[PDB]
């Protein structure tokens, strides 16, 4: 719907250069000069063209805008892991009598063209706190990282026994090293704590397990 | 340098009203224009308005004229939005941001942005986090590590902060994306992995903010007192 129409998604891998474009029409950008903005996970906007093809100081020249008639484009050379982020064209529009945005494109960076290595996810789990069991609750947390490319499943077991019932896993999250994580939490009673000699978490990534294991009266 | 702080996280009932505000510093105030910017969740950046700090003229956004105002105090610095009759549609991060220095409101952008306002509206009632420390392992080997941490657990809405000892501690910290439950609650966790010989002797403190409910929890995170050496 927004005023401006971007790709929702553009990929490539690192070294590449990839293009964004952004259609408008008479009113906007057939009249008036583009700006672009990344945004970079987590964070506010900052501008990152002005005026079609100028870059504040400080932006690297391997970004460049144009204009032609009623499109504008951002062509990324060079492409670097760091570069993963929305962006956002702009422009006044003399119609509205206002700046209108692009709705934005996802750049995602894949990893190295020529093959990024596997990696098995790291997992840390953690029993539930003496506090936590006070308060007649109990939480087992599974935390994973590291991992490439960004999948994994995840499975509970309460001594060799599947369990279902009060899991919650999170998706898959980039890591600063491009590399992924993600979070399960498996929600019991303290009984049922109580009840089994132990429980694990098991992550399964391209086909292997990782699993983890806690005991209730153990001090690991 | 131009610098913006914004007024922290918010959550609404429908039909409520919020105000943000946003203080500036670095610059001649009254000479540059404020923007508001929003983005709900997922979703891309929506133009709010503009205010002229010198006399205090604002034009709105169409879509939104009749339930936002912009103002602004010259003598704090501080411009503000406010936004009424709020529905679970105007849920998004609210940015005031400095005009790049146009003398006129025509060709006028968005160019230094404030670090964003969370605000949630939601029927759902707010809730604080209990917050649990995860005990490192006992082990002691030369050179190992051991991972510890704090689990935030049933909050809601979005969003928290966790730091340790008051941002000192950096280093190895690794704080997770919250997981939604089924229950509408969410829950994180914040791990920091630290050499294993000097647990004990080391102080670990996790301050976790929910400011939608003013909540402010710091949890030490000790040795297990099963653990014989640390």
């Amino acid at each position: 719907q927004s005023v401006l129409t971007q790709p929702s998604s553009v990929s490539g891998t690192p070294g590449q250069r990839v293009t964004i474009s952004c259609s408008g029409s008479s009113s906007n950008i057939g009249s008036n000069t583009v700006n672009w903005y990344q945004q970079l996970p987590g964070t506010a906007p900052k501008l990152l063209i002005y005026g079609n093809n100028q870059r504040p100081s400080g932006v690297p020249d391997r970004f460049s805008g144009s204009k032609s008639g009623t499109s504008a484009s951002l062509a990324i050379s060079g492409l670097q892991s760091e570069d993963e982020a929305d962006y956002y064209c702009a422009a006044w529009d003399d119609s509205l009598n206002g700046p209108v945005f692009g709705g934005g494109t996802k750049l995602t960076v894949l990893g190295a063209a020529a093959g990024q290595p596997k990696a098995a996810p790291s997992v840390t789990l953690f029993p539930p706190s003496s506090e936590e069991l006070q308060a007649n609750k109990a939480t087992l947390v599974c935390l994973i990282s590291d991992f490439y490319p960004g999948a994994v499943t995840v499975a509970w077991k309460a001594d060799s026994s599947p369990v279902k019932a009060g899991v919650e896993t999170t998706t898959p999250s980039k890591q600063s090293n491009n590399k992924y994580a993600a979070s399960s939490y498996l929600s019991l009673t303290p009984e049922q704590w109580k009840s089994h000699r132990s429980y694990s978490c098991q992550v399964t990534h391209e086909g292997s397990t990782v699993e983890k294991t806690v005991a209730p009266t153990e001090c690991s | 340098q131009v610098q913006l702080v914004q007024s922290g996280a918010e959550v609404r009932k429908p039909g409520a009203s919020t105000k943000v505000s946003c203080k500036a510093s670095g610059y001649t105030f009254t000479h540059y224009y404020m923007h508001w910017v929003r983005q709900a969740p997922g979703q891309g950046l929506e133009w709010m308005g503009i205010i002229n700090p010198s006399g205090g003229s604002t034009t709105y956004a169409q879509k939104l004229q009749g339930r936002v105002t912009m103002t602004r105090d010259t003598s704090t610095s501080t411009v503000y939005m406010e936004l009424s009759s709020l529905r679970s549609e105007d849920t998004a991060v609210y940015y005031c941001a400095r005009d790049w220095g146009s003398n006129y409101v025509w060709g006028s952008y968005p160019k230094y942005w404030g670090q964003g306002t969370l605000v949630t509206v939601s029927s759902a009632s707010t809730k604080g986090p209990s917050v649990f420390p995860l005990a490192p392992s006992s082990k002691s080997t030369s050179g190992g590590t051991a991972a510890l941490g704090c689990l935030v657990k049933d909050y809601f809405p979005e969003p928290v902060t966790v730091s340790w000892n008051s941002g000192a501690l950096t280093s190895g910290v690794h704080t997770f994306p919250a997981v939604l439950q089924s229950s509408g609650l969410y829950s994180l966790s914040s791990v920091v992995t630290v050499p294993s010989s000097s647990l004990g002797t080391q102080t670990y403190i996790c301050n976790v903010n929910h400011k939608p409910s003013n909540t402010k929890v710091d949890k030490r995170v000790e040795p297990k007192s099963c653990d014989k050496t640390h």
